[PDB]
């Protein structure tokens, strides 16, 4: 381990992905992480992020830049401190369940994972963890889907031969 | 609904 202190300042992204955060370099030369290493993110009350990190050279030393998605999955806002680790060997998901939020699938017709799942993670070998939500566009309009369950649980990677479940009720919003 | 119940689906 680094030994180092792994607390970082939330800040705000600059390219929207769900599954990436970004350090400075001198940041990530403190912490021994490397671009495109899956790292494991924390907030209060056992709130949790699986997310690869990039290096951005406009972020501030002892600041970390996530979108929304990621803010609201760790439950903070701009300002608000998180802790980041390595996480290596994330495992390759079998299978993972994932349903849409109701509210922003209402009135829509259409496959969902045709239109918004497979181009989300073809070829993208996203982490994941249970409990995310996560937005999609495609279509007319965006939609959030929830993490239900992976296998391995609590997080994998959606890999080329993670099969992808999204049958059942849509959710309500929390 | 339950856990990964049906088929799904293939990327």
């Amino acid at each position: 381990g680094s030994n180092r202190p792994n607390r970082l300042i939330v800040d705000e992204a600059i390219n929207e992905d769900n599954s990436v955060v970004s350090l400075s370099q001198p940041k990530m030369d403190e912490l021994q992480l490397f671009r495109g290493d899956t790292v494991l993110l924390k907030g209060k009350k056992r709130r949790e992020a699986v997310c690869i990190v990039l290096s951005d050279d406009t972020c501030s030393d002892e600041k970390i830049r996530m979108n929304r998605v990621v803010r609201n999955n760790l439950r903070v806002r701009l300002g608000d401190v998180i802790s980041i680790q390595p996480c290596p060997d994330v495992k390759y998901g079998k299978r993972i369940h994932v349903l849409p939020i109701d509210d922003t699938v209402e009135g829509i017709t259409g496959n969902l994972f045709e239109v918004y799942l497979k181009p989300y993670f073809l070829e993208a070998y996203r982490p994941i963890r249970k409990g995310d939500i996560f937005l999609v566009r495609g279509g007319m309009r965006a939609v959030e889907f929830k993490v239900v369950e992976t296998d391995p649980s609590p997080y994998c990677i959606v890999a080329p031969d993670t099969v992808i479940h999204c049958e059942g009720e849509p959710i309500k919003r929390a | 609904f339950r856990a990964f119940s049906g088929s799904g689906n293939r990327l």
